[PDB]
DNA sequence: GTGTAATCTACTGACATCAGAGTTCTTAGA
DNA sequence: TCTAAGAACTCTGATGTCAGTAGATTACACT
């Protein structure tokens, strides 16, 4: 879908006795499960999109809270951006005695109808005024026959699930363990897009997992100015960037209110507020002053408008691999200016792989910036995981260092190993042999750090302290290498250390 | 579709859990 | 709106629109709520201006609350900086008397910013921000003229930032800038009248021209601007030699070329009777028997304005009044000529009350 | 390396 | 290194008088030296210039002579340059009427250095002798002059109007004259301290490269939890900025301390103003809420590294570490330390061990405590005089973006035929910029990129200047020179025009907007 | 004039980013 | 016998960017 839909998700629980006090085992509760699983989705989208919207309903229970067609509904929680409160909603019905908290107030074990159910939720979504990108309802029900005892009730619900898919939003399911079996071809075969013992999707649920998630965006669009006239319009996109722990927010201690930082410059001498006419910028040099305007500390280092200009072509090989800038940007082309120049783009992305070539390019990402130097290496898809796309097909941006960013570093010489030596080490390293994948690691601070945000968010009794893949787990060092560190010990250097 | 769309936060790619070194 | 239905009706009640004005401006966070502050305020000051209650409206505080926000104007949003400039000079046309060691700061700050925001070369201008500028300016010049007599040089900066606004030098695609030069032009080309007759052919060029643009208050700001341009260049040869004959034969050729001729919305064309009514009193100094055959010609024009040939709806509501705003100038001064224009004033007369009901 | 004039 | 340069410059009135294609002997060596002093003028280093000119009609030396030490002025003693220095280079100096020697001119200024060397300190020392051979001499003092050019330890750098691949009989034995001196201080090196005018104005062209170290970190490689290996790293690569920021000053005073900054607070409540030191406390932000931290709560919960660490996780495949991944802020080279000769061998034996598997490490990294805790690829290569292995950060899992970009070989509605495929077959050959003209296997790098020198940093200077010298002036163009360099242009714009002229007809070119600058109302 | 289009130009949320300022460590150090 | 000049890292604040929303300007048009 289109940039700017939220994600919309209204989960819809089973309020029934005969799954919501039920138990084969002790050691799992369904509706414990559910709230469960409310609260821990709750919680990573929190996190992760508070843009977001989630609600919460409970369907079949005997006091009711609806806008119409009430009967033995109550929606917990309307549509909503996400936040602390709602969890500690959910949170107060949890548990042994959660499950009395719950019987106190909205009454368990009546007669329900999904027809009706279903129309709730329809009047939910439509009640809100945001554009939703995915529209989504996820059943928490056990009742694999929903009472459909009446067919004729049952052709109600089936019809209005019909709506619902014609109207375009979705709905998705789990099941919950129900003693002795579970059948989806008995019913619920048509209200979802062989016999089971509880979903292998609900675990994913549980994965409680942290990031920012941000949709596909560009940084921005640029023109390719091959010489003085052609140009195509090209994207310019943000594969990897390196995530920060969110911007603070200063807040006034007797009442938690957020504050104005509200500053001002004021002469030393008099009660000038200075505006930002009155006063310029400067530098000492040779011990005399130089003077500059606030235009123009910013007409130096003009030198372009916003492009991309074609330098001529290289050798893969001549780009050395030691020398790196900044992080490396995609580039990929855009149609929304300059239509059909995709069709040379496409061209030049094939015809550069056969000759084994790099472009050469100067670029400025708008105006008022200096030209870098870039090199555009042209890159290809590997498809073959399932069209898992590991990598998008495009130019790589590489940026290429100036004279004044390779600092100069002193001197040394020595070529000091013999045969035995680099031989030693090359069973060490080949018993060392793992495989890094990208994604294998995570930072040890972001991730501690909500975790302490949480506990003081949702007020919890300790920070789960989940403890970081960065260190060497070293008993398995010492074990999987074994004793091979003697070898530097003996046959390399002298006992004194 | 689904096969790589995580039911958490959809459209966006399934996050795999962490790994780390191990032989 | 409903000051605007009601207006001056019953005043003794009114300072309490303006302490919500201002409490909603100062506790309120949102331009959206400090823009409608703003306006009403515009409106009240503008209403009450002869009223009992202008004193208790606190109107020397009102400067200096309002004054203070140019100490921080790069932190107050684009549309908001409008507002304020659009009142901070209107302080200067209300209540003179409370503004009288203030208002020639605020013209340092008028100018300085202007001159800032029409020159700079880091930037392009902030369309908002000069329009409310050109605005502001024009309530401020109403008291406390910038009249060429005396501050030649300020004045001197002051007409040619009205040509920078005024001039098409390249087009812009929204006008509020033009829009808001030509009210400040027609309201005060009284104070830089010698640059009236410097610049004069380039002046009613680019005047007749905004008149064609078909944008509606743009057009009717442009039109309001070439009586006033025509009053002033009428005032300065009332006083002055036979040097001024060839401006006087630009004049009473071009105009009378279109009034006698053209196609066009009834600005344009009311417009440049109001012009001919005016040249008696320079005309006069060169030759009285041109004075009578321009009323001759004032009302043997009479008969071609109303032969507007099925013009429906849109030419009574402004064409004939402007024949008799045109035709005392051409007389008030003199006592030679004996006159079938009185008995044919029957025509004006019936034609014009007879069309009192019909506006 | 260079010195002097080409320090 | 604090240095010493006396620049010795012949005055005299023959170099007026030239061969006609060229400005004057004089001025040219008067344009060099201008092009030399700016350098040092804007460049922090602790280096004192002196200048002395010979062929002067009066003279002013500390030695003064009635033959020798005469025709001389020791214009400017050995101190840090100035804008008054350049300015009298640029405007003042006047060739005299009369004439005089280098030699003489020489052995003042090398006693003026062993004067000043003295009584303040030094590392390096030069002297500079600008001529065009007008000089009449006794061949003297030499064998004593190259004698004591080494217990003085002073370099001679010798600069005259004529190549070394219409010249007067007079300049060439000048010359042999020349090369006979330098052949006697320094032998097959020594002709090396002699430039022409001509080659000199094609060098001095530029402001200097940013001189900037990266500072020595001492560390401990640790390859298990036994073994570690003394390490020193050094930054290689960094994105470089100016040393000194813009200060801020009044516009009538031009004081740089009659503004004082006042971050003031308000609460919205009508202007309750706060102090800080008492009543406002950090939050962050959790979904539609904020919670209150405190700044010094957070410092009892935050994530705190055990220790300034550096230590290896395990090892993989150059496969496992695609290009476009790497995401540094900084480039490492990681270094065996200094004068442990165990360090030596043991990494040399690392690094040559990485160099045959096309394994890669992978490190945990710290540069300090408190300190972010930091991880990725230490990647080897190789040099004839040391090995290289380069630390480089990877992305987390979090840093790392993944999205389906509509995959473009199904290519049904953005054709590309054959006739396009035709014209770009020649466009991305035609356009080469490495010349296949070597033996090598390199080819000749005809733009070396990373040799240049930033633009930014040549563009500052070159404002600081002209506002240096012309104080109430407007600023100038981009100097010409500079988009000379920043091009690629030469021959490689004459092989083409015509591969482009067939991409013109070939390919498609649809409409994009233009917008406007302060020539939306600029004159003419 | 009066009334209905079509469409430019704004403002905001959000995301990256240079600069600028606060903070701990090496060498040169009376 | 130690006191600043030079690093280094993180963090904060502004400027510019993109996508999307919707208002006011302003064109087009009536026989």
């Amino acid at each position: 879908y289109k940039y700017s839909g939220r994600d919309s998700l209204i989960f819809l629980v089973d309020a029934s006795k005969a799954m919501f006090e039920s138990q084969s085992e002790d050691e799992l509760t369904p509706f414990d499960m559910s709230i469960q699983c409310i609260q821990s989705v709750y919680i990573s989208k929190i996190i992760s999109s508070d843009r977001d919207l989630l609600a919460v309903v409970f369907y079949g229970t005997e006091k009711d809270k609806n806008s119409v067609n009430f009967k033995n509904i109550y929606v917990l929680q309307e549509l909503d951006n996400p936040g602390a409160k709602r969890i500690l909603e959910l949170d107060q019905f949890k548990g042994q005695q959660g499950q009395k908290r719950f019987q106190d107030m909205m009454g368990h074990g009546s007669d329900y109808s999904l027809s009706e159910v279903l129309w709730v939720c329809a009047n939910l979504f439509s009640d809100v005024q945001f554009k939703m990108s995915h529209k989504r309802i996820m059943l928490f029900t056990n009742e694999d026959n929903p009472h459909g005892n009446d067919s004729a009730k049952a052709s109600r619900a089936r019809t209005k699930a019909g709506d619902l898919r014609d109207t375009g939003i979705f709905l998705d399911l789990m099941h919950l363990k129900k003693p002795g079996g579970f059948d989806i071809s008995l019913f619920y075969r048509d209200i979802i897009s062989v016999h089971f013992e509880e979903s292998s999707k609900l675990e994913d649920l549980l994965r409680k997992v942290r990031a920012k998630e941000t949709r596909k965006r560009a940084l921005s669009r640029l023109k390719l100015k091959l010489n003085k006239d052609i140009v195509i319009s090209v994207g310019i996109y943000n594969l990897v960037q390196k995530a920060l722990k969110p911007p603070p927010i200063k807040l006034y201690r007797e009442t938690n209110e957020p504050v104005k930082t509200k500053t001002r410059t004021f002469n030393t001498s008099t009660g000038g507020l200075l505006l930002p006419s009155d006063t310029k910028r400067s530098q000492i040099y040779g011990s005399r002053q130089i003077i500059l305007e606030k235009e123009e500390t910013e007409e130096l280092k003009r030198f372009d408008d916003p492009g991309l200009m074609l330098m001529g072509f290289k050798p893969l090989v001549l780009l050395k691999k030691h020398h790196y800038l900044r992080p490396s940007l995609f580039v990929y082309p855009e149609e929304s200016l300059v239509i059909g120049s995709s069709t040379l783009f496409s061209a030049l992305l094939i015809k550069c792989l056969e000759k084994e070539v790099a472009a050469l390019c100067r670029y400025t990402p708008r105006r008022n910036i200096p030209p870098y130097f870039v090199a555009l290496v042209p890159q290809e898809e590997e498809l073959d995981d399932q069209k898992i796309q590991v990598t998008p097909p495009g130019f790589q941006l590489v940026f290429l260092p100036f004279a004044d960013d390779k600092r100069k570093m002193p001197f040394t010489e020595k070529i000091m190993a013999t045969p035995e030596q680099v031989g030693k080490m090359k069973a060490i390293v080949e018993k060392l042999r793992f495989t890094y994948r990208s994604d294998s690691f995570e930072n040890p601070v972001l991730q501690q750090h909500f975790r302490n945000l949480e506990a003081l968010a949702l007020d919890l009794m300790e920070p789960e302290q989940a403890v970081d893949l960065t260190l060497p787990k070293v008993e398995a060092m010492n074990k999987r290498l074994g004793s091979l560190v003697d070898e530097f010990k003996e046959l390399v250097y002298p006992p004194d250390y | 579709r689904c096969p790589g769309e995580s039911l958490i936060n959809p459209g966006f790619k399934s996050k795999k859990p962490a790994g780390g070194v191990d032989f | 709106i409903f000051l605007e239905k009601m207006g001056q009706k019953i005043a003794p009640y009114s300072v309490e629109i303006k302490n919500t004005c201002t409490s909603v401006y100062t506790k309120d966070r949102a331009a959206k709520c400090k823009i409608p502050a703003l306006d009403l305020l515009i409106k009240l000051l503008q209403t009450f201006r002869s009223s009992r209650l202008m004193d208790e409206f606190k109107i020397g505080e009102l400067f200096s609350k309002f004054y203070g926000e140019l100490a921080l104007k790069k932190k107050i949003p684009d549309t908001v900086l409008e507002k304020v400039y659009e009142l901070l000079g209107l302080l200067g046309e209300v209540h003179p008397s409370e503004m009288i060691n203030n208002a020639e700061n605020l013209f340092r700050a008028f100018l300085g910013e202007l001159k800032t925001q029409m020159t700079s070369a880091v930037r392009e201008p902030k369309l908002p921000v000069l329009a409310g500028c050109l605005k502001g300016l024009s309530s401020l010049l109403c008291n406390f003229t910038k009249s060429m007599e005396e501050d030649p040089q300020t004045s001197r900066e002051i007409f040619n930032f009205v040509l920078k606004a005024i001039r098409p030098q390249i087009d812009l695609k929204r006008y509020a800038v033009p829009s808001a030069g030509l009210r400040l032009f027609a309201l005060h080309a009284s104070q830089f009248s010698t640059c009236l007759l410097d610049n004069y052919v380039s002046l009613f060029e680019v005047l007749l021209k905004w008149c064609a643009h078909t944008n509606v208050e743009l057009k009717k700001a442009a039109l309001s601007a070439l009586e006033s341009f025509l009053k002033q260049v009428s005032n300065m040869v009332a006083k002055n030699a036979e040097m001024h004959k060839n401006k006087l034969q630009y004049f009473m050729e071009q105009f009378y070329g279109i009034i006698r001729n053209v196609d066009s919305n009834n600005k344009e064309l009311s417009i440049a009777i109001r012009g001919y009514g005016l040249f008696a009193g320079p005309c006069k100094v060169i030759n009285a028997k041109d004075v009578d055959f321009m009323y001759v010609e004032l009302i043997q024009r009479c008969k071609q304005m109303f032969l507007t040939q099925t013009d429906t709806g849109d030419d009574r509501v402004y064409q004939m009044p402007s024949f008799l705003q045109s035709v005392a100038s051409v007389l008030l001064y003199l006592d030679t000529v004996p006159e079938v224009y009185t008995p044919v004033l029957e025509h004006l007369v019936v034609m014009q009350i007879d069309s009192f009901p019909q506006y | 390396k260079p010195r002097g004039l080409f320090s | 290194n604090k240095a010493a340069v006396v620049l010795c410059m012949d005055v005299g009135f023959t170099m007026s008088n030239s061969i006609p294609g060229i400005e004057s002997p004089f001025e040219q060596a008067k344009k060099v030296i201008t092009m030399f002093v700016q350098r040092q003028v804007f460049a922090e280093n602790k280096d004192e210039i002196a200048l002395v000119l010979f062929g002067t009609d009066g003279t002013d030396n500390p030695l003064s002579g009635g033959d020798q030490y005469q025709n001389i002025t020791v214009h400017r003693h050995l101190m840090l340059p100035d804008f008054d220095l350049l300015e009298d280079i640029e405007s003042k100096i006047q060739p005299g009427s009369q004439q005089a020697d280098f030699l003489d001119a020489l052995i003042v200024s090398m006693d003026v250095i062993q004067h000043e060397t003295i009584g303040k300190k030094f590392e390096k020392r030069h002297i500079e002798i600008f001529t065009d051979l007008s000089s009449r001499f006794s061949k003297s003092q030499l064998d004593i002059i190259i004698h004591s050019l080494k217990k003085c330890d002073i370099s001679l750098q010798f600069f005259l109007p004529f190549s070394l691949g219409g010249i007067t009989e007079q300049q060439k034995e000048g010359l042999e004259i020349v090369k006979m001196v330098m052949i006697s201080l320094e032998g097959e090196d020594g002709l090396d301290e002699i430039y022409s005018f001509s080659e000199s104005l094609r060098k001095l062209c530029v402001f200097k490269k940013i001189e900037r170290h990266s500072i020595h970190w001492p560390c401990r490689l640790t390859i298990g939890s036994n073994l570690s290996i003394r390490i020193a790293a050094y930054k290689s690569i960094l994105q470089e900025r100016v040393k000194k920021t813009w200060t801020v000053v009044d516009a009538k005073t031009l004081k740089k301390e009659d503004i004082q900054k006042e971050t003031v607070y308000c609460l919205n409540d009508d202007d309750e103003t706060e102090v800080l030191k008492e009543d406002i406390i950090q939050g962050f932000r959790y979904g539609s809420d904020i919670v209150p931290f405190s700044k010094v709560d957070e410092e009892q919960m935050k994530y705190k590294s055990e220790g300034k660490c550096f230590s290896v996780l395990g090892f993989c495949k150059s496969s496992q570490v695609q290009r476009r991944f790497f995401m540094g802020n900084q480039v490492l080279k990681v270094f065996a330390a200094r004068d442990d000769e165990a360090a030596a061998v043991a990494l040399s034996s690392l690094i040559h061990a990485l160099d045959d598997l096309d394994m890669v490490a992978i490190v945990r990294y710290a540069y300090d405590k408190r300190a972010n805790p930091q991880v990725g690829v230490a990647f080897p290569h190789i040099k004839h005089n040391y090995e290289c292995l380069v630390y480089v950060q990877l992305p987390f899992m979090e840093d790392l973006r993944q999205y389906m970009f509509s995959s473009l070989k199904n290519s049904k509605k953005y054709a590309p035929t054959e006739a396009q495929l035709n014209a770009v077959d020649a466009l991305i050959d035609s356009m080469s910029l490495a010349k296949k003209d070597e033996k090598t296997d390199t080819l000749e790098d005809l733009f070396p990129t990373t040799k240049i020198p930033n633009p930014r940093f040549q563009r500052l200077f070159q404002c600081l200047l002209h506002r240096a010298l012309h104080p109430r002036e407007p600023l100038p163009p981009i100097q010409q020179h500079i988009w000379n360099m920043l091009n690629p242009p030469a021959e490689v714009t004459t092989k083409s025009q015509i591969p482009l002229s067939k991409i013109k007809t070939l390919f498609p070119l649809i409409e994009a907007k233009k917008k406007d600058q302060v020539t939306a109302q600029e004159i003419f």
